[PDB]
């Protein structure tokens, strides 16, 4: 008998983080 | 597998990184990848921020 196929890939990878004198007298 | 440290950001060690941080007020990473190092100020590295 044929031998099984091959498994799918894992899911895409995470993102990244987000941010006045006085007058004279 | 371990996965690169995306631009912008460095690893938390040299080697055997745990966690990857974002360059800080002031600094730029331009490369992916970056790493601090202990030699020297710790918040750099060859190709970190």
């Amino acid at each position: 008998p044929p031998p099984p196929p091959p498994p799918p890939p894992p899911p895409g990878t995470p993102s990244t983080p987000d941010a006045a004198p006085p007058p004279p007298p | 597998q371990c996965t690169p440290c995306a631009a912008g950001f460095y690893a938390n060690a040299p080697d055997s990184a745990t966690s990857c941080r974002a360059c800080p007020r002031g600094y730029y990473g331009p490369y992916s990848g970056a790493y601090a190092d202990n030699l020297g100020d710790e918040f750099e590295g060859p190709r970190g921020c």
